[PDB]
């Protein structure tokens, strides 16, 4: 089952301010219209940045994996939103052929932790997300809202794992998945400095003499 | 004009630029520092057989103050001084801490032979981090053994004493740096033109309070063309703006 991506998936790519102006910049971001899949968990391939989004009322969906073999052979991040304590963890886990957790199994044999990192609280709601590793650095921007219409992303953190990471798996009824691609754009800086609207310079010959 | 006489006119000789009075330093405030408040701050020490190694990692590490610390017996560092590592960068560091003699604290050296340095912690021949001894008799003055194995006889009554030792390894290839120095920050100074350097942004201008709404994630405001017109400041989230200090032609 796919789903339009109608133009979701837009996020500051800089961390810098500007206002009253257009700036054209060159990141991973998800292309206008494309398809995202619609899901209802197995292992996905995570190639070059994942765009997430789920809509839920009873937090419902709670973790996520990444990593590369998922046999403790590597270290594998390990996300385990708690009710009021989200916990974020390196190590070389054992992964289960279906991981879950009211019970937890996921989190077996917790050896040569490498990294450890303890935040706020995550999650008629749509709960987005997007993932990017660039240079060893893990990326994360988030928005939830009350998939039609624009909306900009704002990053959250930033962990300095340096791990490769390859694959992914989610923790658990419905969740969408899209993948970014190396796409250039043209941000709208509204006055206030967040982005109100964009152009895909790619997406059809008007946006290309928009971008131009 | 290069002559001794000039015709009537206006001639542009030279530029005036005001200069910077003083520099500002600023960083990212003071956060979780590296437990080095457990190995020698500790109770009870592991013998030399089966010394501990333990990783510290997502830190700031002031070496400062053990350096300074006179309770050290010994204090040998290998490629830089102890004063510059304040500046230095690594992506880990590990801790291998234990007890011997001191007649035994030669053989915490590279190319070292002997019972210790054969039968059991050897250092490489290659570069080696910094090793911390001291003489430990008030606290562990039969219970400390050494790699076939022997025991000390630690009396509490110079060379056969106990000391602790701990040999500082640093990684400094492996990840991207997470173990840093502290970066030691200065007051701000507004409405002159200043030398200023906020979190890695470096420039001069004069900084005088802005009116600019930044967004809570942004650190920097630019201005088109690629300027930094703003700038929010590190200790007070306050949101600063840059004005080139005053210049022209002559
Ligand atoms: C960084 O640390 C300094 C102090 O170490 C904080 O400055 C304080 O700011 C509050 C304002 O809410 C003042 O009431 C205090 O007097 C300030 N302390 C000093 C010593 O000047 C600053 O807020 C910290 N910033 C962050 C982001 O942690
Ligand atoms: C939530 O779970 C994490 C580990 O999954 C735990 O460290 C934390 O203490 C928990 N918070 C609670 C029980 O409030
Ligand atoms: C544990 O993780 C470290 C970190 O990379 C690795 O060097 C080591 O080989 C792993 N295994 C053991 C037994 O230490
Ligand atoms: C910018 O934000 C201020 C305060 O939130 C608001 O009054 C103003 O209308 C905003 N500018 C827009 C929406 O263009």
């Amino acid at each position: 089952a796919y789903t339009n991506s109608f133009t979701r998936g837009v996020y500051y790519p800089d961390k810098v301010f500007r206002s009253s102006v257009l700036h054209s910049t060159q990141d991973l971001f998800l292309p206008f219209f494309s398809n995202v899949t619609w899901f209802h968990n197995p292992v996905l391939p995570f190639n070059d940045g994942v765009y997430f989004a789920s809509t839920e009322k009873s937090n419902i969906i709670r973790g996520w994996i990444f990593g590369t073999t998922l046999d403790s052979k590597t270290q594998s991040l390990l996300i385990v939103n708690n009710a009021t304590n989200v916990v974020i963890k390196v190590c070389e886990f054992q992964f289960c052929n279906d991981p879950f957790l009211s019970e937890f199994r996921v989190y077996s044999s917790a050896n040569n932790c490498t990294f450890e990192y303890v935040s706020q609280p995550f999650l008629k709601n749509l709960r987005e997300f997007v993932f990017k590793n660039i240079d060893g650095y893990f990326k994360i921007y988030s928005k939830h809202t009350p998939p039609q219409g624009f909306s900009a992303l704002e990053p959250l953190v930033d962990l300095p794992i340096g791990i490769n990471i390859t694959r992914f798996q989610t923790l658990l009824a419905a969740y969408y998945v899209g993948y970014l691609q190396p796409r250039t754009f043209l941000l709208k800086y509204n006055e206030n400095g967040t982005i109100t609207d964009a152009v895909d310079c790619a997406l059809d010959p008007l946006s290309e003499t928009k971008c131009t | 004009l290069k002559s001794f006489t000039v015709e009537k006119g206006i001639y542009q000789t030279s530029n005036f630029r005001v200069q910077p009075t003083e520099s500002i330093v600023r960083f990212p405030n003071i956060t979780n520092l590296c437990p080095f408040g457990e190995v020698f701050n500790a109770t009870r020490f592991a013998s030399v057989y089966a010394w501990n190694r333990k990783r510290i990692s997502n830190c700031v590490a002031d070496y400062s103050v053990l350096y300074n610390s006179a309770s050290f017996s010994t204090f040998k560092c290998y490629g830089v001084s102890p004063t510059k590592l304040n500046d230095l960068c690594f992506t880990n560091v590990y801790a291998d801490s234990f007890v011997i003699r001191g007649d035994e604290v030669r053989q915490i050296a590279p190319g070292q032979t002997g019972k210790i340095a054969d039968y059991n912690y050897k250092l490489p021949d290659d570069f080696t981090g910094c090793v911390i001894a001291w003489n430990s008799n008030n606290l562990d003055s039969y219970n400390y053994l050494y790699r076939p194995l022997q025991s000390y006889g630690f009396q509490p009554t110079v060379g056969y004493q106990p000391y602790r030792v701990v040999v500082l390894s640093f990684e400094l290839l492996h990840a991207p740096a997470t173990v840093c120095g502290p970066k030691k920050s200065t007051n701000l100074v507004k409405n002159k033109c200043v030398n200023f350097n906020f979190n890695g942004l470096t420039g001069t201008g004069v900084l005088t309070e802005s009116n600019k709404k930044f967004l809570p994630f942004q650190q920097f405001g630019r201005d088109i063309a690629d300027t930094t017109d703003a700038v929010r400041d590190p200790q007070t989230l306050e949101i600063l703006d840059i004005t080139p200090c005053s210049f022209g032609g002559v």
